[PDB]
RNA sequence: CGAACGCCGGGUUAAGGCGCCCGAUGCCGACGCUCAUCAGACCCCAGAAAAGGUGUUGGUUGAUAUAGACAGCAGGACGGU
RNA sequence: GUUCAUAGCGACGUCGCUUUUUGAUCCUUCGAUGUCGGCUCUUCCUAUCAUUGUGAAGCAGAAUUCGCCAAGCGUUGGAUU
RNA sequence: GCGAAGCUACCAUCUGUGGGAUUAUGACUGAACGCCUCUAAGUCAGAAUCCCGCCCAGGCGGAACGAUACGGCAGCGCCGCGGAGCCUCGGUUGGCCUCGGAUAGCCGGUCCGGGGUCCGGUGCGGAGUGCCCUUCGUCCUGGGAAACGGGGCGCGGCCGGAAAGGCGGCCGCCCCCUCGCCCGUCACGCACCGCACGUUCGUGGGGAACCUGGCGCUAAACCAUUCGUAGACGACCUGCUUC
């Protein structure tokens, strides 16, 4: 009903620089750059503070509709903080019955290739994100890891895999088997 | 005389509107850079809709039939048919008058390009609507040449920025030629008329 | 309506204003596209139908029933002499397509080429290309000869090649050659310009641009019939004894109200003398012909690894309605696109 | 970003309509899009004006919320609105215009022999300044 | 729906309308509601309802919230039995 | 419908659509519009029978059935009239 | 009774081909609504569908190139001319260019295009403005600004522009100018006697006649006939050297 501003309050950690140039995020860290284009929303971002680092996200008229989107610009930068200091990690952990699925990482972590996938004969081989890598959990039973520095990415790259594995033609209520993701957590764990 | 307008960013309909008016008048207007002319509404409804024109052809021969044009400029052109009389000897003049150039011919390289105001997504859209794009379109739907645009396209931006650039220099010497002097006593009379 | 037995449809909408062509050396509509990686070579030739043969054929196709067992196929002969290179053409990606930017042609073009050009030669004087033979002898004029090669590298994009069958080496009356295009796939446009002007008036061979089992397509112009019926042209069916008018008519051409006849009804276009393109039909062979007098005349043709037999090209009697194989030859399978002594591509 | 903000104590310009040209001071919104204004200095009477009538200015004023006439001409008087405006330069674009627009026959005379010669001075000396630019830093 | 007619010049209007066909909004017009992957668009008039929508935008009749509730996070559920 | 109102059905009630049956009407044709069925051939509709990709079950697999984007391609051979 | 060539049979044989945006759907990230969410912005997978390839036909659509009329006068291109009468008319200074942003972009600027810096802003390093500009001609006549000259029958070189370029840029020489401008003394020029289409593009465009100089060009179609890879008739593919 046009009401008049909302604003957000993000605090920045010491570990990482941050800069906009406009609408264009650049979030500098420890585990590499990162930027996100929020350059399509009519939202003013802008910073404060000597060394405190402070990150404020300002809509002044909008709606209830557009009102909405002033948390998730604030929410999508969050996530790049935890993704930019520490790093997102995905436990994969795969599910099968009595067929037993074979799993190898093809090259230096970006293809991702699935060998007797419940009989099928068929090589299903899933190619993964830029900016994302694969490992496989040692002295743990077949479970998957999935690295990187934008939730996107990440969880863009597990979704490819838990879908490209779908019991198709059959009951779902038996067959529930493919690799499924576990546990969204970080690079440097729990911290 | 020659009405050389801009693509950038104009809306197909509020450009139709203004164009077919000036043309009924005899100034000649020739619209370039048409690719990039923006329709207001969905990405989605706007190939819906071209292509629900697609399929508005004739059964028992379709050679005879609507000539469902594909290029960009030509998606302008049939606009513009639509908004003159043109079964008549008022609009079939009319119509060779308005020349329309998908990208940017060598002779309108480089007279300079007007823009319609009036007619700009940046004025006539609530900013928050969505917006599509008439080469976008047109690449998806028929016309094959969004490529071989894109090389050319970028051959004279490359070719631009080094002139203005070679330009921009020119007029920083005549402002050094401004900050040397004896030409204030001229300039009494134009300060106090309109410097 | 709704018929009660319904059918799929006689005929091809899509091969359909079922024209005699006007050319029957059949142009390729779209070369393979250009790639920076494989080195220059052309891409077409011309040849001329020959005649057919059998084939016994070894098999090794293993999940087949076929397997290491004897086939008899149905196999043609094209007579391909070689091709000699006249012209460069260079083609601008411009919006509206492919521009001829200019031609550059060789110098001393051969008799068969100027009589391309002409309608008479008897009639004519000879007189095509006499001031473009000066422009390479004008010393002067050499610089803006390769004015055009600077320009050639520098603006076209692709170059494709004009060369001609030579008619000396064949058994047909015509004497005439017939002049194509050829797209050059190398690299670079200088090294396709480079390799194009290293070899003008080159007997450019059949054997260096082709090979065996690369499966290969064949563009020719079918047979010429002329004008004939409906159930002849579109295969359509008779209409019984009883009917008055005859038998070889469609019943119902339209329905009453589309008040039109409609272009997929089936009528009396005229059969054959169109343009076709046939895909994936595989050469076998390529055999040369005619050594020098060292072996005084060895014609060792169909002299495969287990017969060892001097036989010839050509059938004992001669192709019946072309002559006499004395060139490269492609011998391709599969009934091929045109009729006896037909150019191909 | 948004240097100027409409606000209790914002001079305002205002650009069409019966006060055009002249100054308001913006007393505070009424609703959304329109809000009372008062220029005691600019001889406006107390009314109001919607937003796309008016013309945002670089100028702030101390004044309470929803004050009187007086009170507001005590914080212009001390400020001095009038004379810190019209030494602006786009208080100056203003004042330039009208020149233009009030123009005579003869002016355009006087004018035009001026736009001639100082113009040649500057071809002739932009000349001068390219021959010395081209010759020196060729080598 | 205006409106009832000899031949015409000027003026003004009715019903109607003023993006472009096409005379007129080339007004710095007004306060808003609505986004459709089937929009919508003017008396007779030329395609549709019962039902439903955590799509919004209002409005009424209610209940709990500064003896801090609805949500989440944290915790407990023991005793004769 | 073992239990289970609604996976699949649905009484009593009620709201619509369709112009391939028919009925009702008589507006057009009486100085004629040649009015059954088959055969031959074309295009289109979707309210989908099979196919391509999916969703749901009282879907373990097997066979089925219920809906979805959907007309691109198919929907025969005969005895009787 | 067998039967060549020729036409033919699913009655002989061969060939029948992949990409892009997506629907239905399934999610990923994430508010609305502290939690949850496929959706509100953002994105991803996706098909006998749709669209283009590939394939057939090629427009009152366009390129590139070839050669272009002897014989006797003739005829033919350009290049520079003055003369000449006829038509189809429309115009009355030109503008030789950053890309792009909008909850923003502009300018000047040591250091390593960027960082930093600085001004501008309901845009004045402005397409509401900027430039050739109102200059009627010329003489007398003095002062500014001016030393580049400034036009051109000039000629010569060079590269710059191919997306529909023949348009542009530089010097060297080649005859003259220092009035190629501004302020100011000076006096004439038709001063056609109140009045209409005046002023330019423009030595426009097209056409056929003609003097005049300077250079070059000396053909090709169609029919006839022959062929018959083609044919209803046309059309087309072909032969036709004096060996
Ligand atoms: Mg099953
Ligand atoms: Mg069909
Ligand atoms: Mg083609
Ligand atoms: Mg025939
Ligand atoms: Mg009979
Ligand atoms: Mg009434
Ligand atoms: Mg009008
Ligand atoms: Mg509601
Ligand atoms: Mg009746
Ligand atoms: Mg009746
Ligand atoms: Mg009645
Ligand atoms: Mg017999
Ligand atoms: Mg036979
Ligand atoms: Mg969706
Ligand atoms: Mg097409």
């Amino acid at each position: 009903m046009k009401t008049i501003l909302s604003n957000q309050t993000v605090d920045i950690p010491e570990n990482v620089d941050i800069t906009l140039k406009g609408r264009t995020v650049i979030v500098k860290g420890p585990r590499g750059t990162l930027r996100r284009d929020f350059n399509h929303i009519n939202v003013e971002l802008s910073l404060l503070g000597k060394k405190k680092k402070r990150l404020r996200v300002d809509k002044w008229w909008g709606n209830r509709k557009e009102l909405a989107t002033v948390r998730t610009i604030c929410s999508h930068v969050q996530n790049m903080i935890k993704g930019v200091t520490l790093g997102f990690r995905y436990k994969m952990r795969s599910v099968y019955a009595h067929f037993p699925i074979n799993v190898v990482i093809q090259e230096n972590g970006s293809l991702v290739e699935i060998r007797n996938f419940l009989g099928e004969k068929y090589i299903r081989r899933v190619r993964m994100r830029p900016g994302v890598a694969c490992s496989v959990s040692q002295a743990q039973k077949d479970e998957l890891i999935l690295e990187g520095n934008d939730i996107e990415l990440v969880s863009n790259s597990a979704a490819l895999i838990q879908q490209a594995t779908t019991v198709k033609n059959k009951d779902i209520r038996k067959f529930l088997d493919g690799i499924y993701v576990s546990e969204k957590g970080t690079v440097q764990q729990a911290d | 005389q020659v009405l050389v307008l801009d693509g950038r960013g104009h809306l197909l309909g509020r450009l139709a509107a203004i164009v077919a008016k000036q043309v009924l008048l005899g100034r000649k207007v020739v619209v370039v850079r048409c690719e990039g002319i923006n329709i207001s509404g969905n990405f989605y409804r706007n190939k819906l809709k071209y292509l629900a024109f697609l399929r508005k052809r004739m059964n028992t021969n379709p050679s005879r039939g609507p000539y469902h044009f594909r290029a960009p400029s030509r998606i302008f052109w049939r606009t513009v048919r639509g908004m003159l009389p043109h079964k008549t000897k008022r609009g079939q003049a009319a119509l060779d008058r308005l020349k329309v150039f998908d990208g940017i011919p060598p002779p309108y390289d480089k007279k300079k390009r007007m823009v319609v105001p009036a007619a700009l997504k940046v004025v006539r859209l609530k900013p928050t609507r969505k917006f599509a794009y008439l080469g976008r379109l047109a690449h998806e739907v028929g016309w094959k040449y969004q490529a071989v645009t894109a090389t050319l396209e970028e051959k004279r931006k490359e070719k631009a920025k080094i002139h203005y650039r070679k330009k921009k220099q020119l007029m920083r010497l005549r402002k050094q030629a401004e900050k040397n002097v004896e030409k204030k006593i001229d300039k009494y009379t134009e300060v106090l008329k309109t410097h | 309506s709704h018929r009660k037995f319904s059918a799929p449809r006689h005929g091809s909408l899509g091969f359909l204003p079922r024209k005699r062509s006007s050319r029957h050396r059949g142009k390729v509509k779209s070369f393979p596209k250009d790639d920076p990686s494989k080195p220059v070579h052309l891409t077409a030739f011309l040849g001329y139908k020959a005649g057919m043969t059998h084939i016994v054929r070894e098999v090794d196709r293993p999940g087949s029933k076929v397997n290491k067992k004897e086939v008899v196929e149905a196999v043609t002969i094209v007579e391909t002499p070689p091709m000699v290179v006249v012209g460069i053409v260079g083609y601008v990606e411009t919006p509206r397509g492919l521009r001829t930017f200019k031609t550059v042609f060789a110098e001393h073009i051969s008799d068969e080429c100027k009589r391309r050009f002409y309608k008479n030669w008897h009639k004519s004087k000879k007189k095509a290309f006499t001031k473009y033979c000066k422009k390479w002898q004008d010393e002067d004029g050499k610089k803006q000869l390769e004015k055009d090669f600077s320009s050639m590298k520098k603006y076209c994009q692709v170059i494709r090649v004009i060369a001609h069958t030579q008619m000396r080496l064949l058994p047909l009356r015509q004497k005439k050659a017939h002049l194509m295009e050829i797209q050059v796939n190398g690299g670079t446009v200088a090294e396709k310009l480079d390799w194009a002007r290293e070899r003008l008036e080159q007997q450019v061979p059949v054997n260096q641009v082709f090979g065996q089992d690369e499966m290969i397509d064949v563009i020719g112009v079918t047979k010429g019939k002329g004008y004939k019926g409906v159930t002849s042209r579109w295969h359509t069916k008779k209409l019984p004894r009883k009917t008055h008018r005859g038998l070889r008519k469609v019943a119902c051409i339209g329905a009453w109200h589309p008040a039109r006849v409609a272009f997929s009804v089936a009528r009396a276009g005229q059969k054959g003398y169109h343009h076709r393109t046939e895909i994936n039909k595989k050469i076998y062979k390529i055999g040369q012909g005619y050594l020098i007098k060292d072996g005084k005349l060895i014609k060792n043709n169909a002299s495969t690894d287990y017969d060892l037999s001097d036989k010839s090209i050509n059938p004992l009697g001669g192709f019946v309605h072309y002559g006499e194989v004395t060139n490269d030859f492609v011998m391709l399978k599969g009934c091929v696109v045109g009729t006896k002594k037909r150019v191909l591509t | 970003v948004f240097r100027r903000f409409v606000e209790v104590g914002r001079v305002a310009y205002v650009s069409f309509g019966p006060h055009a040209g002249k100054l308001v001071a913006i007393v505070d919104v009424i609703d959304q899009n329109r809000a009372l204004v008062d220029g005691p200095c600019t001889q406006v009477r107390r009314q109001a004006m919607p937003f796309k009538c008016m013309q945002l200015t670089d100028f702030i004023l101390k004044f309470p919320h929803s004050a009187h006439q007086k009170y507001v001409r005590q914080a212009w008087q001390k400020a001095d609105i009038n004379t810190k405006w019209a030494a602006t330069r786009w208080a100056k674009k203003i004042e330039a215009r009208e020149r233009k627009a009030k123009m005579t026959d003869f002016d355009r005379f006087k004018v035009m022999k001026a736009k001639k010669m100082r113009n040649r001075i500057i071809k002739n000396e932009v000349k001068k300044l390219q021959k010395a630019a081209l010759l020196k830093a060729s080598p």
